[PDB]
């Protein structure tokens, strides 16, 4: 895969700047190319394969997964909200601290 | 020649005999332009010659100009005397041109529909013969001294690239991938040249002065480093007192040619880098780039052909023996090209002519009975010390 820099330059940062949906028609390309390159580099040395493309060993019960979206309470809201609102994050937004 | 005709007629011969005898004596008669001109499209130096493997009708042309020039080399008029016409150019008009002198171009091994291009604007330009348009371009840090496509490899089509950067570069046309390197060398590489025998072991020169043979299958780092004293595997060795910038195996790939600006040219056995002692003399090579040079095929002998200043000179590969030198061009000689099918030679040079040396063995008799019609003794091969 050559050196990190490079690599960074010639897959990370396309593929990544692709996957926005506000990504425009030409990074959008740009990426699905990248990936094909990168997927057709890797292949003869990554050997991967998942439990749906071998019913061999076994098989699982179902799985049900889902996501619970919770409110906060009035009190917690308050506290989140004066930190936001707070200078800390004011120094935050502004570069003095890290986030 | 009726020694050799009977000889096959008869089979007390095998037919191969009077066919390598007869493909050596041509070799031994080359001629300057005999019979033939190549067409002056060229404003620049000729950097590079590649002719056509599957009919060898066909060279191409990479100039210091950027421009690359296709040739048809059949003589398709009726005359005994023809020009090497130019079919098609990718000129300055051209936009996808190379912005800076074009120092590889190869044919695609297996037909004639692709070929690639290299040049010092960094970059590998593919190209698609019948439309010259481009289908792919890789991009280098680094200008791109040399590039070859392996000649036997079907199974892999992948471009090697030498460039000014310390590290070979290998091109998947496949795939599209452009990130493997090789990374044993220090210095810029000058020459990359496959095997004709084996798919994956790839020579490479640089100018450290090293010619390094690798399989490019494996993870583990160069095969063998050629040392000219023969005793120890990288630590100290050298091919050549100085860089060394041109490499050919012989037409069998049992051996391996290396020329650099030591001023010798030395002879490899590729199997093992053994230094095979042959000693051919000064070969003047002061280029400060990749030189092209190329053996015979299908000879008695095995003749190499190489840059000698602003001559070819021509050697029998496994005796060392200076057999001529082909005294033409006007400046430095930068490559030439072996058309195996008639043993004519093609030369570029910084002089801007592409020049062909032809076997020159009789010429056409005439009949003494004959008023003009005659072959001609022109007055310009007569004294006229009156």
């Amino acid at each position: 895969l050559g050196t990190l820099p490079v690599f960074m330059e010639q897959f990370s940062v396309p593929i990544t700047m692709g996957g926005y949906s506000n990504a425009s028609p030409v990074q959008v390309k740009t990426a699905y190319k990248c990936a094909c390159v990168l997927r057709d580099t890797i292949n003869p040395y990554l050997l991967r394969r998942m439990k749906s493309d071998v019913k061999m060993s076994l098989s699982l019960p179902d799985k049900n997964e889902q996501v619970l979206f919770c409110r906060l309470t009035d009190e917690q809201h308050k506290v989140y909200q004066n930190f936001v609102d707070s200078k800390e994050v004011y120094r935050i937004l502004n570069g003095e601290m890290q986030i | 020649m009726l020694g050799f005709l009977s000889a096959r007629q008869t089979g007390l011969e095998d037919p191969l005999r009077l066919r390598r005898a007869e493909s050596t004596r041509r070799v031994l008669g080359l001629e300057l332009n005999k019979d033939r001109d190549v067409e002056r499209i060229h404003g620049g130096g000729i950097n590079t010659l590649d002719i056509e493997p599957v009919e060898g009708r066909y060279m191409l042309s990479g100039g210091s100009d950027g421009v690359i020039v296709l040739y048809d080399l059949e003589n398709s008029s009726r005359q005994s005397y023809y020009t090497c016409k130019a079919v098609c150019s990718i000129g300055r008009d051209h936009p996808d041109v190379h912005r800076y002198s074009v120092e590889t171009v190869q044919w695609y091994p297996h037909d004639t529909g692709m070929f690639t291009s290299s040049s010092f604007d960094k970059t590998l330009k593919v190209w698609d013969t019948n439309t010259l348009q481009t289908a792919d371009v890789f991009n280098f840090e680094e200008t791109v001294y040399s590039h070859h496509m392996s000649p036997v490899s079907t199974k892999h089509c992948l471009v090697a690239v030498g460039t000014r950067g310390p590290k070979v570069q290998l091109c998947d046309l496949k795939s599209g991938s452009c990130s493997h390197i090789l990374q044993g060398h220090r210095q810029e590489i000058l020459a990359v040249s496959w095997s004709p025998r084996y798919d994956y072991i790839l020579a490479t020169a640089s100018a450290d002065s090293r010619v390094k043979l690798w399989d490019v299958r494996r993870a583990s780092g160069c095969l063998i480093t050629l040392d000219q004293h023969n005793g120890a595997v990288e630590s100290a060795n050298t091919a050549h007192n100085g860089k060394v910038n041109g490499l050919c195996f012989t037409s069998d790939g049992l051996h391996l040619l290396t020329v650099g600006t030591d001023n010798r040219m030395r002879l490899w056995n590729s199997s093992n880098g053994e230094n095979t002692l042959v000693n051919y003399g000064k070969v003047c090579n002061n280029s400060k780039k990749g030189l092209k040079f190329t053996v015979s095929c299908g000879c008695s002998s095995e003749f190499v052909f190489v840059p000698y200043g602003s001559t070819i000179a021509v050697y029998t590969v496994y005796s060392g023996e200076q057999i001529t030198m082909l005294k033409g061009h006007y400046k430095t000689v930068d490559c030439c090209v072996f058309q195996s099918n008639f043993q004519e030679l093609y030369s570029g040079s910084r002089d801007c002519n592409i020049l062909a040396w032809v076997p020159s063995l009789y010429e056409p008799v005439p009949d003494d009975d004959e008023t003009t019609t005659k072959s001609q003794l022109n007055p310009a091969f007569e004294d006229a010390w009156s």
